[PDB]
RNA sequence: GCCAGAACGCGAUGAUACCUCCAGCACGUUGUAGACGUAUAAGAAUAGGCUCCGGCCUCGUAUCUUAGCAGGCGAUUCCUCCGUUGGCCUUGAAGUGGCCAGCGGUAAUUCGCGUAUUGUAAUUUUAACACGCGCUGGAUCAAAUCCUUUGCAGACGACUUAG
RNA sequence: CAUCGGUUUUGGCGGGGGGAUAAAGGUCCGGGGAACGUAGCUCCUCCGGGAGUGUUAUAGCCCCGGGCGUAAUGCCCUCGC
């Protein structure tokens, strides 16, 4: 029996939406990356699919697991953080919660 | 500090387990009925662990005292249970006093001696709701007042804009709890003595 | 004894002093300019340890035990390349802890998915057998 | 900013009652030639009387330092506007360039005297020749026979992303 | 996560692979040259014919009968696999696997699954 | 990164610690702080203890049992009043951050089995210049009210002597393993295999 | 201005021994063993040729540079008293009343205990309690006149500053009651 | 020392009827501030430390674990690793870990058979808690309140009593 | 997903021009100097140094000029991919 695990996405957290201190824009989404820290290592993962992965409370299409699905866009700062884009603006609530980043379209 | 475990003897008395109702005429008196099989089953065991951990771990061991409100003149039958600290030696030492001590009445001549100072805990003399000048002792108004003598006239300046906890206001006074101190003994008579 | 005390005795800053700059190379020190700034001078053959001549700030430098001897102060390239070759530095430096270590760092690096895999099979492999000794021992202890 | 060593020469414009006019040289420490320029015509303007307006500048071009890998010790004569007068001061510098010194003492004028760029004229500098040049108590201690000192403490650098470390670095590096 | 051969790419992203039935269980497949990672370890094709290669690169033989069999009206049975892919596919793996069993650890790299641990940074590591 | 960190408390400045602590709770990590104690505060004690002298003396007016501040005087508290000020915490958000904040005096179960780090962004050991005088948040604590200086001191006796002898397993389990590694019988072929492969 | 190079020495006698474990110093002699810790002040000790210690200061602002001379003192403090001891002679001065002052080693601790009674007019009783390793005496030779002895200079000191200062005249002219137990020369035993 | 006691701070103990409680198993969730290897215990110094006493110390860029239908069925081969049940000992800071018995499963090495068709990507629906339903094996047969009464108390509640 | 169009962001590559046609720098050939004075020598200690003489010796360094050399690098400005 195999006593490894399955993991064939980097793990990340929605750090919170665009903002300008008192002003913030739901479009856009901060996501941190972890083992990133620095631009050199974040436009690696410019592109890249992401998907947030909830639980509803009903069962549609035999299932209570729902997918937001996204991109990253560009690099945000100097510490490896990268702005985000999902189809519909991440949920406020999810602040701090875990993202999958797929390796999906892949340049290497 | 924590209270880790308690050691309650056998035969407690129904003085004692009135303590525990509220309702004792028309209950089972199931307190502590299945608790005595600690002391008999295994040889009391179940007993001699609670008393190892005892003085292992614990540094303050207490015994639960227990009143005779029978022999005296008052219509209460419950008695007034109590934890004493047993100040002195070792952990040790304190817990074979305290275990010798079950179910042994304990007279107040052991406890204090004739010549000692003392202090005296108890809930002082209820009064009800009173008024600023019975509380707080303050200088009634003048006769002429239009709504009323026995008040405060000022309870506050304009700023703060509010009513302060400092100021007298009417309310409760007396059943209070104090403890008085500084009580010298001077006698300690016997019950059973003609000449007290 | 008389005197029974310990030791910190640091590495000294001095002329002769081999540093290790930020990226792997290596250079001398042939004079001092502050308290915070040296020249130095790294003349190896490899272009690896090769640095060029200038000023460095200590701050962002690493003191080496290797030292080159007597080397006069402010001695230009050749003079300090005669004397690097002479010391033998960097033969010495191959030796020491510091380079083994940073290139067992670029080997770990390099590996690719097959040998990640081959890494995994030996390992487990060596594993195999230390995990019998290790058990003979407490067995027979 | 960083500072290049400009020398600028100027000249009044021709007239028909000078027809030749007199040259003025002068070695400018600016960021840039637009600036080095602009502090030509402000000391020439005090200087000669000549302003940028009756005046054309013959050339501005860079002075390179020589010997930009040679250790070499500095002395370099000031006059500063504090806030109650203006004084003169000498002040010593072991750097590889001219330019080099003249940027140090910018930041070593400005972080003691808390003088700015705007308040200071560079009177001189020079190169001291030998040791006994040398006038200055600080200057001295980094000349003497064999210096050779370690660096107590020296805090080690670790990553700022590197938030948790799991045991505690040691100050020997 | 499996790892697989690269036989041909033929349009618009879309590769041909396979690796090898008898290795890890991957049958002749197409996969979008975009959802994979190629890697620095190659096999070499000496045996493999590229005339066969060919009339399965040829489009239209993968869902050549999708629409006629997909009856789902219902003990849930495999679908069983047309006999001709099934040789066609046993004829490819002959000169394949036997290339890649002369490969000390190739064989065995081959019929594992790729998965990340911790401290593994896709960005740093090499291929 | 990880699941929960444990800081060692020993040895970090109160402010520079909060506030790296602070920002990892926001972003979703839970955060267990021990040995609060032993936490450093940059210059002389007698300006720490005037700074917590002042602090004492704001207090509502009209009625101290409501409104605050409610000086806390443990060391555990001292610690989480900084980084409470550091957090939006009159939001659902910032309320949930500091639910994911534990800090202890000493080093309670089951903390005391648990790796401990240490920040190197907030230890003065790094941060102040030599020279400078620090003082301790336990000592700061002990003089304006707190009463389990010794009790705490007592039980962390107990923890090392327990620790200590943890240590000992530790060297023996570590002497044997190496004795395991060089009398073990390996191929020699990967012997190299593996050097050339970095391990 | 920072100092690249603050350096001082100390001459050690060949009959004592010290020792550093790393900035505790521990010294040992003829009579008895005295410790110092220094672990406030940031110095290098280190051992320059066949009995001598060397301290040095490697980057000081003149705030340094400063203890490095008086940490030089205090461990040159601590050898003198393991070879020649300190000794602290105190005379009494009154004008009326004669101080009347009596001496007992304590069982329970150890210390010596100084008890004054009759200062001036006073009723009170002023006990004073020495340092550790502080020996008082009574001399003989003079009349009126208190003896300390010890290794420690700190603990001599300290404990002849006691007697001074509990000694004080209050409420009256201090130039004309000059009286009180004052410190005479602070020679060694030896 | 003394007063109050968080009515969303906590501990010990007694008895707990029922639509009950304890343990195990099984299934499911209109549950989750958000699992995917969610592995890692000396103490202490930092102008000094660790040690297997041989030596070593910028560096966790480390160590363990890491292959197999989300991981099958057999074979060859090695006594490693993991989980679980029972017994003994031990751990009180908000009680947890150690030796031994049995049972069960296991690539250090080498193979054979099965995967396909989810059709060119669509979360990888699987963990841990919490709760509910049910079964099995045991255990138990209680109180509080209203009411009448008391006056050490009380505006009314409340409180101290007694039935 | 592939091939395009518009805008934009971030990297990499090749080739030109300019300044003292960079200044430096390496090697060689010349001239002139000194010390934080290398060898040798003269003194006290001589475990370890200090003092003097001594201008390259059994290290070297500074200044000026000239070949290799139309050397390289660097900065700025540019033509393209
Ligand atoms: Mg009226
Ligand atoms: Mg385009
Ligand atoms: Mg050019």
């Amino acid at each position: 029996p195999t006593e490894a695990g399955h993991r064939l996405y980097v793990k990340g957290r929605h750090l919170s939406y665009q903002r300008g201190r008192h002003t913030t824009h739901p479009k856009t989404s901060l996501i941190k990356i972890e083992g990133v820290d620095d631009t050199a290592a974040a436009n690696f993962y410019l592109g890249k699919r992401v998907a947030y992965v909830y639980r509803g409370q009903k069962e549609v299409r035999g299932t209570k697991i729902r997918v937001i699905w996204g991109k990253v866009t560009r690099p945000h700062g100097n510490s490896g953080v990268v702005r985000a884009k999902f189809a519909a603006p991440l949920p406020s609530r999810s602040f701090g919660a875990s993202v999958r980043i797929m390796l999906y379209p892949s340049s290497i | 500090l924590r209270s880790l475990t308690t050691v309650w003897a056998e035969h407690l008395s129904d003085e004692v387990k009135r303590r525990f109702y509220k309702n004792w005429y028309k209950s089972k008196k199931k307190a502590f009925t299945k608790y005595v099989k600690k002391h008999s089953d295994n040889n009391g065991a179940a007993i001699t662990r609670e008393l190892e951990r005892i003085k292992k771990y614990c540094t303050v061991v207490r015994v639960l005292a227990h009143t005779q409100i029978r022999k005296t003149p008052l219509k209460q039958k419950k008695a007034h249970l109590m934890e004493i600290q047993i100040n002195g030696g070792s952990v040790a030492d304190k817990v074979e006093f305290g275990h010798g001590l079950f179910e042994k009445p304990v007279s107040i001549d052991s406890i204090f001696e004739k010549d000692e100072v003392i202090d005296v805990i108890a809930v002082t003399k209820g009064h009800g709701f009173t008024g600023v000048t019975a509380r707080w002792g303050t200088k009634k108004l003048p006769r002429k007042t239009h709504k009323g003598l026995r008040k405060v006239a000022c309870i506050g300046a304009w700023h703060p804009s509010h009513v302060q906890w400092t100021v007298a206001r009417a309310g409760q006074a007396g059943y209070h709890h104090r403890t008085s101190v500084n009580h010298k003994i001077y006698r300690i008579g016997k019950g059973d003595a003609e000449d007290s | 004894a008389d005197i029974q005390i310990g030791s910190s005795a640091w590495r000294l800053v001095e002329v002769g002093r081999v540093l290790k700059l930020e990226g792997g190379s290596l250079a001398t020190i042939v004079e001092i300019v502050d308290h915070k700034r040296v020249l130095v001078d790294g003349p190896s053959s490899d272009p690896k340890l090769a640095a060029p001549r200038g000023v460095v700030s200590l701050s962002r430098t690493l003191l080496t035990p290797l030292v080159v001897e007597k080397l006069p102060r402010g001695a230009r390239t050749g003079a300090v390349k005669k004397a690097w070759e002479a010391a033998g530095i960097d033969a010495k430096w191959k030796e020491s802890n510091w380079a083994k270590k940073q290139l067992q760092q670029e080997r770990r690096k390099a590996l690719t998915d097959f040998d990640r895999f081959k890494v995994m099979r030996l390992k487990k492999q060596r594993r195999f057998e230390e995990r019998k000794a290790l058990a003979k021992i407490k067995a027979s202890a | 900013g960083r500072l290049q060593e400009y020398q600028v020469i100027g000249r009044h414009l021709p007239t028909e009652s000078n027809p030749t006019p007199a040259l003025y040289r002068m070695r400018i420490f600016a960021p840039n030639a637009v600036v080095a320029k602009s502090r030509f015509w402000y000391f020439l303007r005090g200087l000669r009387k000549v302003k940028k307006a009756t005046g054309e500048i013959v050339t501005c071009n860079v002075i390179t330092e020589k010997h930009p890998l040679k250790v070499k010790n500095f002395g370099v004569w000031i006059r500063y506007d504090s806030r109650s007068g203006t004084h003169n001061m000498y002040k010593e510098y072991r750097e590889l360039s001219r330019t080099a010194a003249v940027e140090a003492l910018y930041s070593d004028m400005a972080a003691r005297h808390r003088a700015r760029f705007r308040s200071i004229h560079i009177l001189k500098v020079v190169e001291l020749e030998k040791t006994e040049d040398i006038k200055r108590p600080y200057l001295k201690q980094l000349v003497t026979k064999k210096l050779s000192f370690p660096l107590p403490h020296r805090v080690p650098k670790i990553s700022n992303k590197k938030i948790f470390s799991a045991k505690r670095p040691a100050t020997f590096a | 996560g499996k790892r697989v051969v690269l036989l041909k790419a033929l349009d618009q992203g879309v590769l041909l692979v396979t690796g090898p039935f008898k290795i890890n269980g991957v049958p002749l497949r197409r996969v979008n040259a975009r959802y994979v990672i190629a890697t620095s370890q190659k096999v070499d094709l000496a045996g493999i014919d590229e005339a066969k290669i060919n009339e399965i690169a040829q489009p239209k033989y993968f869902t050549a009968e999708k629409s006629k069999e997909k009856a789902g009206e219902e003990k849930p049975q495999k679908k069983e696999v047309s006999s001709s892919r099934v040789a066609d596919q046993k004829a490819i793996d002959k000169a394949l696997i036997a290339n890649i069993k002369k490969v000390e650890f190739l064989a065995s790299y081959l019929a594992s699954s790729f998965t990340l641990r911790k401290g593994d940074k896709p960005h740093e590591m090499k291929w | 990164f990880e699941s929960v960190v444990v800081i060692d408390g020993k040895g970090h400045l109160l402010g520079r610690l909060a506030s790296i602590v602070a920002k990892q709770l926001l972003n979703g990590q839970k955060i267990v702080v021990v040995r609060c104690e032993a936490l450093n505060i940059s210059g002389e004690f007698f300006r720490a203890k005037l700074k917590y002298h002042s602090y004492l003396r704001k207090m509502t007016r009209y009625n101290p049992t409501r409104g605050g501040p409610f000086h806390f005087r443990a060391p555990s508290r001292i610690f989480y009043k900084a980084v409470r000020g550091m957090i939006p915490h009159k939001t659902a958000r910032g309320a949930a951050a500091l639910e994911r904040l534990k800090v202890f005096e000493g080093v309670p179960p089951p903390y005391d089995k648990k790796k401990k780090m240490v920040v190197p962004q907030a230890l003065r050991v790094l941060r102040l210049q030599p020279g400078r005088k620090f003082c301790t948040v336990g000592r700061l604590s002990s003089e304006v009210g707190w009463k389990y200086e010794d009790v705490v001191s007592r039980l962390e006796e107990r923890r090392k002597a327990k620790g200590a002898a943890y240590y000992e397993r530790k060297k023996v389990a570590a002497r044997q393993l190496s004795e395991a590694k060089k009398s073990a019988k390996v191929n020699d072929k990967t012997a190299e295999a593996l050097k050339e492969f970095g391990y | 201005m920072r100092y690249i190079h603050s350096e001082e020495t100390l001459e050690v006698p060949e009959n004592v021994k010290v020792s550093i474990k790393s900035r505790i110093v521990t010294v040992e002699g003829p009579r008895g063993k005295l410790v110092k810790d220094l672990s406030h002040i940031a110095v290098n000790f280190s051992v320059i040729k066949k009995g001598v210690i060397g301290l040095e200061i490697h980057h000081g602002n003149r705030k340094n540079v400063a203890a490095l001379r008086t940490v030089r003192t205090i461990i040159n403090n601590l050898i003198i008293g393991v070879t020649k001891g300190f000794k602290y002679k105190m005379r009494y001065v009154y004008a009326h009343f004669p101080i009347n002052v009596n001496v007992e080693k304590n069982a329970e601790t150890g210390n010596f205990e100084v008890e004054i009674r009759n200062f001036i007019g006073e009723k009170i009783v002023r006990r004073v309690v020495m340092q550790p390793g502080v020996d008082v005496e009574i001399s003989k030779a003079q009349k009126d006149e208190l003896v300390l002895s010890g290794n420690s200079l700190e603990g001599v000191s300290q404990s002849a500053a006691d007697i001074q200062q509990i000694c004080r005249v209050r409420n009256k002219d201090i130039r004309k009651f000059l009286d009180g137990i004052y410190v005479s020369e602070k020679g060694n035993i030896v």
